RNA sequence: AAAUUGUUGAAAGGGAAGGGCAUUUGAUCAGACAUGGUGUUUUGUAUU
RNA sequence: AUACUGCCAGCUGGGACUGAGGACUGCGACGUAAGUCAAGGAUGCUGGCAUAAUGGUUAUAUGCCGCCCGUCUUGAAACAC
RNA sequence: CCUGAAAAUGGAUGGCGCUCAAGCGUGUUACCUAUACUCUACCGUCAGGGUUGAUAUGAUGCCCUGACGAGUAGGCAGGCGUGGAGGUCAGUGACGAAGCCUAGACCGUAAGGUCGGGUCGAACGGCCUCUAGUGCAGAUCUUGGUGGUAGUAGCAAAUAUU
RNA sequence: UUGGCGGAAAGGCCUUGGGUGCUUGCUGGCGAAUUGCAAUGUCAUUUUGCGUGGGGAUAAAUCAUUUGUAUACGACUUAGA
């Protein structure tokens, strides 16, 4: 439907989001996933750390450089889950994985564009209240990701600029409303209301 | 030789068809297709344009006009499957339409040799189009914004789902 | 101007090639049925070459017909055209590869006189 | 004005298939905006075009078209089955097709 | 024919790492080059535009000899002679041009569209 | 003649290659339009 | 009254695939009359092209499949020959 | 559900992943798709039948049919090719036979047959029959020829040459 | 033309002003056929060229020689108008 769909990864369960995004990419939709460090996984943090250590234990014995490459960044973890959900060894799977892009935080191309959510992947809607969960950034830094703090700093700066922009947009909308309330309740507005608009 | 002659031989006559039992019956149109109604032409040179449905021709075709003065669609016929019927209807009373038919839309197809490798309108056609269009305009102007609606060309917008849309 | 006949349908327009004729040069493309005990082709495993079967047989009303609907008829001379002289609509002549140039032009002229269609009226002459 | 689209957008998802065998004679089409078989029943019988472009001119155009038709619905989620005069080239899994509004019945 | 030959610094001119200096083959090739230059001069060619337009070496009948191996065995010791042929041609520019017409075929709707565009534009 | 080579040309090539179904793309190619029927403003004038 | 079951030789639509056969023959239906018909298998109308456009072959790409044949063997892709 | 619950390359509810599940027990329903079932076209097999007509048909000729179709070892039947032989085509051919090459064409389910284009140089084929030293992918098959390995192992004992 | 702001992959956002074109905000005048009853009916993109013009400066690598802080060979530290 859209050229690119940009997904706020915050609050999203990694598996549900990966399944949704893999289906979309195979269906032909370009997807950019931001805030990967704020993705959620159900279950306790210690549990998912044990799961990642089980993943880490697997490596090609005679040469560890041929073995599974245990990527540590939250974006790379999400990408690994999605590549597992895509038939990545065929040209169609490669095309879908090319359609996908995933980042930590929100880079400059996408901090100025709209970001959406997938309610069938959101933890607040899916997980039962009182269930423990972990954050991909916390797990990643526990297992060797080196940029929790750089991303947090850039995120604070970006959120500051975006909050200033939102304050300006609110002011403009409120002033538009104040100025055009005089032109409101007019005959044209009444006809539109009768028509349903 | 290789094949002198086959002793059994085929027959020379060409077979005649069996007496088929398929009688042609008049077409039944949908209840939304009544003369004087506004149709959106879905295909052709004038695709998406709003025209006025005038008469059901004998060869299952619908006689329509723009009116030409309003949107440039002339007195043509269109396939009833390639239009969308709209609830908007002009009073087709006041315009005689009995003249036009299949023989009226006679073309004298070009010959095979006459090939336009690189590279007009009949006067009776243009005058009767003027008459039909003047009657249609006198009717149309009684309803506000209808002439401009017919001048506008229908298009699908982002979020326009025709399976829920009402025409 | 031609006999209304059923549209000529070919069930299998592909050539039934012998198994491993692509693998080895000693194995020709001429079809041979695999008689091996473990043969995947003989056992009709999925993803393997199809084998010729009588279910592929052509409709008897259209069998042996050319694309034009004629049945091709190898001719060597005018006496060989004489059999077709009355069946212009169902038989087409094919001049034998062995016919010399002058005899070939004689056959072509006689077939043009009798309206017989020739399936190779361009051999042994330049374009 | 700027919109001339007279068709609905769709995606060619895949061929009709089981887990391990596909059928190129039937294509699965998702119609954008449609998410139920009840809503997809509108598009039954509607014509579909896969429009693509080649680098070589054929008959005065560099654009080629493969026509087809929505035959039935597929599943519970608004996907439909479509049949094309030539099977879709299988590189178009996820490519855009145009579901026209004719033959119209409204 | 380079497998398990040594590397050299003089292959960088050609992008490879394995290059060699076949003195005997080079001598044969340049002798045939001299012969071809003589033939072209006799034919009256340019001798400065001349370039090796064709060169082709293929295998010749082998010359057989014997080598002797442990435990009283005899193996072959073959020469691998070559037929070398070459043709020198005077250089020239891209003379060819004016490709095929590819006459067009339009339908009635295409012809009408072209006519309408020609009318609308000025 | 084949195996096996050289050159040219055309193609693919992310740890084989080859194959089946289906399409697409590029090449290449066969199938009524002289005719058992009507008829004509003469292509170069037993009729064209 | 509605459910819910069952029946209708009840009505109204929207789609798809197929069109075998080819010189009268049959069984029926239509105010019980010459005729007609949806009754022992598709006809009617219309358009574009008349060409590599359809199609064939061929090479490649893509989707899904596809283990190396022969043999002995209960069992072979076999780290069996 | 947890404890009980320890094995060696790294590792498998098939994988990813899943926690009011995408887990477990249960209950409506919708949907997906086998070479199965229903209905059509066509192929073949089997069978039960029709058919004596003044020419234009060698009567399992033409036709109505209904059912059916897996297959090793094995049986049987219809055919396709090869070398010779008897008849015939008063068959093809130095104006080009036979051979050979050709991601050219047609026919046949196939065995294969026919043709277009190159090469060439003296014989060859269709049909009805007869005959057999009659069809190859293998047998560590035979005899010739040829590969990759591979411009590789190597050409280093006996003092040594300039 | 005037302020900037934006470094996470900034390559995007207004404005300061002068010029020009449309304005469906409300009312008129002319044109559209014939593409014939549909045929996507053709409208957006990592490159270049005997070519045209708003402008710009005339570099290195490699082989050969040398080196020994290197070295099986390639490579590698070096030097040489």
């Amino acid at each position: 439907v859209e050229p690119v769909v940009v997904i706020d990864g915050k609050g999203h369960l990694v598996g549900r989001l990966a399944s949704v995004v893999a289906k979309q990419l195979l269906n032909g939709q370009k997807i950019v996933v931001v805030r990967a460090e704020e993705l959620n996984i159900s279950g306790e943090f210690f549990r998912n750390k044990l799961k990642y250590h089980d993943f880490l234990r697997k490596a090609t014995a005679f040469n560890k450089t041929r073995g599974p490459f245990h990527f540590r960044a939250p974006s790379r973890i999400f990408y690994k889950a999605l590549r597992g959900m895509v038939s990545h060894k065929t040209a169609r799977g490669k095309a879908a994985l090319e359609r996908l892009k995933v980042f930590e935080g929100i880079p400059p191309p996408y901090d100025k564009k709209k970001r959406v959510v997938v309610p069938q992947a959101l933890r607040v809607l899916r997980l039962k209240p009182g269930r423990k969960y972990t954050t991909l950034g916390k797990l990643s830094t526990s297992v060797g990701w080196k940029y929790e703090d750089v991303v947090a700093k850039l995120e604070a700066k970006r959120k500051v600029s975006s909050a200033e922009y939102y304050a300006k947009k609110r002011a403009f909308t409120k002033k538009v409303a104040s100025a055009n309330a005089t032109a409101a309740e007019s005959d044209v507005a009444k006809q539109l209301a009768a028509l349903g608009y | 030789t290789a094949q002198q002659a086959p002793k059994w031989y085929p027959s020379e006559d060409v077979a005649a068809p069996k007496k088929t039992r398929k009688a042609v019956r008049p077409q039944k149109l949908r209840a939304s297709l009544v003369p004087g109604t506004v149709l959106i032409l879905l295909a052709g040179r004038f695709r998406g344009k709003r025209v006025v449905y005038l008469k059901h021709l004998e060869d299952n075709t619908l006689l329509v006009t723009g009116p030409f003065k309003v949107n440039g669609v002339p007195l043509r016929r269109v396939n009833a499957r390639y239009v969308i019927a709209t609830s908007t209807k002009v009073s087709v009373e006041g315009v005689n339409v009995e003249k036009f038919n299949v023989e009226y839309f006679a073309k004298e197809k070009l010959t095979k040799k006459e090939k336009k490798e690189a590279n007009e309108i009949k006067t009776e056609r243009v005058e009767d189009q003027k008459v039909v269009d003047k009657a249609l305009l006198a009717e149309i102007k009684k309803t506000p914004l209808l002439k401009q609606y017919l001048s506008a060309s229908f298009s699908l917008k982002n979020g326009d789902k025709p399976h829920l849309l009402k025409f | 101007a031609s006999l209304p006949h059923p549209k000529i349908v070919k069930k299998h327009t592909k050539k039934f090639k012998r198994h491993h004729s692509d693998r080895y040069h000693r194995v020709a493309e001429n079809w041979r049925k695999q008689k091996g005990i473990d043969s995947v082709v003989r056992r009709r495993f999925r993803g393997n070459i199809s084998q010729p079967k009588i279910g592929y047989g052509s409709n008897k009303k259209t069998k042996f017909l050319s694309p034009s609907g004629h049945k091709t008829f190898l001719v060597a001379n005018v006496k060989d055209l004489e059999t077709l002289t009355m069946h212009t609509k169902t038989y087409a002549a094919e001049i034998a590869h062995n016919i010399s140039a002058k005899n070939r032009v004689v056959i072509l002229a006689r077939a043009k006189a009798l309206g017989i269609k020739v399936t190779n009226p361009k051999g042994r002459l330049a374009l | 004005a700027e919109s001339h689209r007279l068709y609905v957008k769709g995606k060619h998802l895949s061929y009709q298939r089981s887990k391990r065998v596909n059928n190129p004679n039937v294509s699965l089409i998702k119609i954008e905006g449609v998410a139920t078989p009840q809503d997809a029943q509108f598009y039954l019988g509607k014509r579909i075009a896969y429009v693509y472009r080649a680098s070589k001119e054929v008959r005065g155009s560099k654009i080629r078209v493969m026509w087809g038709k929505v035959t039935r619905t597929h599943g519970n989620s608004g996907v439909v089955r479509a049949t094309f005069r030539n099977n879709l080239p299988a590189k178009t899994f996820g490519a855009s097709v145009r579901i026209f509004l004719y033959p119209s019945n409204i | 024919f380079n497998s398990s030959i040594g590397r050299t610094a003089q292959g960088k001119e050609f992008g490879v790492t394995k290059a060699r200096w076949p003195a005997k083959s080079v001598k044969f090739v340049q002798g045939l080059l001299q012969n071809a230059a003589a033939n072209a001069e006799a034919k009256g060619l340019d001798a400065t535009k001349l370039y090796v337009s064709h060169i082709q070496v293929n295998q010749a009948p082998k010359q057989r000899r014997r080598t002797y191996r442990a435990h009283g065995r005899i193996n072959k010791y073959e020469s691998s002679p070559s037929h070398i042929e070459l043709v020198v041609t005077e250089k020239e520019e891209a003379v060819a041009k004016a490709a095929e017409k590819k006459v067009v075929r339009l339908t009635s709707r295409q012809r009408g569209r072209i006519a309408a565009q020609k009318r609308i534009a000025a």
